[PDB]
């Protein structure tokens, strides 16, 4: 048991470096991402629906990142209390959780709980890669567009009842010491009116801005969907770590 | 010379100096020298990015999910996923090329182009 | 269970940056 | 005094000089603007080149057309002159 | 002289000016909405079918006045008005 | 012996000539213009197709206007000569 | 020994229908432009559709005018010939 | 004999003529290209729609000013025909 | 007994108002491409207006300068006409 | 007693000088309009330069063909005139 | 009888006038689209302005030569007027 | 009784007038149209600048050969006029 939890312990730290280079690699790709879809949206109308709130919102899309591996000390019990806060501030409001889950400890904390879950995506929160990412956000930004032509509990025209918000409840890899779980709202984005300061010289956008716009904002999305799963893989390792630490210890 | 800069989601893949780019946008073929306009566009589902440098056999890059940006100094390529020519394996590229999925005959005609059978 | 409800300020949203005067 | 068919004829060459004159003006802004969208097309997207020949010549046949339409109302005005006594 | 002659040959004069004219406009008319057919194509491959439609509409118009034109022309030279 | 009606008359004619080239011009030339703009607008998406045929009709109605009525006058100088003594 | 109202009349007719013809040349390649622009902004902004009618309005409104204007001095030439004897 | 003022006032006539249908051509093809840029503008950036009637009215009032000279200069060869007899 | 000053005054005025007409339609219609050209830019890019007119002005600065020197030739043809008798 | 063959002659060349002009018109038009497809289709894509003359000639041809086909007509407009006596 | 002279310095003046007529359209049509250019492309990129001066003024050069030639022949027309007898 | 060379004369100076007013309409646009097009090309692609000028030249080459055509036999027309007797 010692043994086992020490070589854990080793284990973890190794892997912990990589996150965080898997984190480090994926950085220039997002900065680069969001300079261009800061220029679309400063040359295109700011009005796409993933971009405009749904009036009197009624169901609330949330994605759960968990761990499949329980050796996390208390990683999963983080991020699942912030997702039932989540859950608490969604009823005040007034929308329905429509529950999305990676991982599969969550999904047992949920099969548990009884609460049904729309789609679970597991064996990859160790190790995500971009197209796990872009199969959740593809699945999260179809859910989110069904339920612009929803009303009270009406499919509409669509035949598939959507979600009017997406909100991520993933573990951020704050440092090595600190990974805290927080709740995130991927959609309706907001639009955050920066002072223009660039402007001497104007892009080119081919065909046009919006169209380049309309497909780079589910490109971003995706970006940073998978941006969280790195980052949940990183703390998970981080707390993994700590974990095994204190079994070696009280062993 | 112009510096190009292709990087994917997960990583930077590739980076350096190079006299000519040459992509397919949805608008249309292009080609960019050193000091073209302020750009940015979108790749062609079965896009390939051709780089001519200098001293060098040009590079002939698969790109899925592409997007071009060109800028007073740096030519960069976003892109979902991206292969070059020598790691390309013609033989998966035909058997993909014209399959039932549009991603991914896509992606075994953008395999097929880099290689160079179009 | 009746868990605290988050606060709306704790909850981060995503947001797209545009240079642009404030409407 | 003048020949009825002198001044008959001055007429028809002048009228024909304006049909061809107006002919040609159209025929060659036409084409040029269709051939301007052909060369573009191609640029842009070599592969249609052999696809985009079809709505090309179908543009120029019209072009043509009023053209050597003309043409043909040209040689009625000359050759066998309209009211000539 | 004749004043036969001086009418023949001012509907001559005239017949070239409405035809010329009505050329000049076929021609550059045809030529613009084959622009916009062809770039279409080029474009979208596809849309060839659907766009047919609007393009014989505006030759339809287009031509329709080249025609029109014809209609007069052949007026102004085969029965000339106030031919006296 | 020149006769005054003959010399009003090949007057009328070639003005008539000119108010239908002119307005065959326009009529054309405008018709081709709203019409690219009609094929190009289906062609970036066909469901505006129904719409936009108000405005375009809008334009050939203002075009074709300028072209009929310019007819119309071309018959008073043609048929109802002005001033033909 | 001309009658001189007939040159003069023969002169005021040529010279109105050159009237009509550019105003009619101008009419129609300016409403078709206009109508170009206002169909192109319709297609790619429906919302656009109320927006886009006042400068439209404003530019056909410059073009008729001209047309118009040019019509009035038509009769003038036409009708009220000036220097007419 | 012809009259000499009739010869001249019918060259006079043709002139005006001439004149009023460039700077209708003119006039009115200038007028449509500034609207159509005006409508794009308003049709790409709503906001600007007071914004572009500095440079509109710039435009228009090059173009509207050729036309009204010539329109003077119209006014000179019918109503005071310089070099009568 | 035809008066050759009639005769040269009448193809004067015709000339002149031939000058007059080409040089509307070619101010007209550059004025028209070139204010185009400026409102487009001043849409696209508003802070750009003043260093706009410094090319704009150049170009206007040529279109209008053929203009006005079609304007001294007709002039000369009219007030002054070369070959007079 | 004027000679028909000189009314004949001087129509021709009215005529053909018409034919040249209209043709001369078409051809620069068209031929600028097909280097304008050409010049923006390279600088698009230097590349492109090779396979874009095919096209580009083409067009030329059918351009520069009515300007030369009436080139042709002008000449025997000019040199065998129809129904010259 | 009437001078010979007197019906060439018509014609010659008509010429001129055509001559002029035309210089002007093309110059000012030509340079409207140079400068159209020219202000788009300083729109873009202010600082292209000091490079876009260089095929500007070589477009400009080839437009204003096709012009002043015109001007210079025209002078050759109506002051040394060729088969003046 | 006139001269018939004079009006033989007369015509061919007015057709040369027409040839040259063609040519030069033709030239002006065309050039400009291909300079826009240099202009254009230059702006965006700086660095292919070389490359631009060989099918600008071409087309220049094309028009301004149309052009001199034109020329030449304007040149004819009043120097060694066909059909002068």
């Amino acid at each position: 048991i010692k043994k086992i939890t020490k070589a854990q312990e080793l284990i973890a730290t190794s892997r912990i470096a990589k996150a965080q280079a898997r984190v480090e690699a994926a950085r220039p790709y997002a900065a680069e991402i969001t300079n261009m879809l800061t220029e679309l949206a400063g040359a295109s109308a700011l009005d796409h629906p993933l971009l405009v709130e749904r009036k009197q919102p009624k169901r609330a899309g949330v994605l759960v990142v968990s761990s499949d591996r329980g050796l996390c000390g208390a990683y999963n019990a983080n991020v699942l209390r912030r997702a039932e806060e989540l859950f608490s501030l969604l009823r005040d409001e007034g929308k329905d959780p429509v529950l999305y889950v990676v991982g599969r400890k969550a999904l047992g904390y949920f099969s548990f709980r009884q609460r049904t879950v729309v789609e679970s995506w597991t064996g990859f929160s160790e190790r995500p890669t971009y197209e796990n990412a872009r199969e959740i956000a593809d699945t999260l930004v179809n859910a989110f567009m069904a339920g612009a032509d929803d009303e009270g509990d009406d499919a509409g025209a669509d035949g598939i009842l959507g979600v009017d918000e997406l909100h991520i409840v993933f573990t951020e890899f704050r440092s090595m010491l600190s990974q805290t779980a927080v709740a995130r709202r991927a959609a309706p984005m907001e639009v955050e009116y920066v002072g223009e300061v660039g402007p001497r010289t104007l892009y080119s956008f081919e065909p046009d801005p919006e169209t380049l716009f309309d497909a780079l904002l589910p490109r971003y999305i995706a970006t940073r969907v998978y941006a969280a799963l790195l980052e949940a893989a990183a703390s998970e390792s981080a707390s993994r770590r700590r974990a095994m630490k204190s079994a070696t210890d009280n062993a | 010379d112009l510096n190009v800069e292709i990087v994917a989601v997960e990583r930077e893949l590739w980076s350096g100096p190079a006299t000519f780019v040459f992509t397919r946008t949805t608008a249309g073929e292009i080609g960019i020298l050193p000091r073209h306009i302020p750009l940015v566009a979108q790749l062609v589902d079965d896009a390939m990015v051709r780089v001519e440098r200098e001293g060098e056999d040009d590079l002939r890059i698969a790109v899925d999910g592409g997007f071009l940006s060109v800028t007073e100094e740096t030519v960069r390529i976003l892109v979902e996923n991206a292969q070059f020519e020598s790691e390309i394996d013609a033989d998966a590229a035909k058997e993909d090329a014209a399959s039932d999925d549009e991603r991914t005959a896509a992606w075994g005609r953008a395999r097929l182009r880099a290689l160079g059978q179009i | 269970e009746n868990a605290e409800a988050l606060d709306p300020e704790d909850l981060e949203k995503e947001s797209v940056k545009v240079r642009k005067p404030a409407p | 005094d003048l020949d009825p068919n002198a001044i008959i004829t001055a007429g028809a060459l002048i009228g024909g000089g304006l049909i061809m004159g107006g002919g040609a003006i159209g025929a060659g802004i036409g084409d040029g603007i269709a051939g301007n969208a052909l060369i573009s097309g191609i640029a842009r997207q070599p592969e249609a080149q052999g696809r985009l020949f079809t709505p090309f010549f179908i543009t120029v046949g019209l072009v043509e057309a009023a053209y050597f339409i003309n043409l043909a109302f040209m040689a009625l005005f000359v050759f066998a002159t309209p009211g000539l006594q």
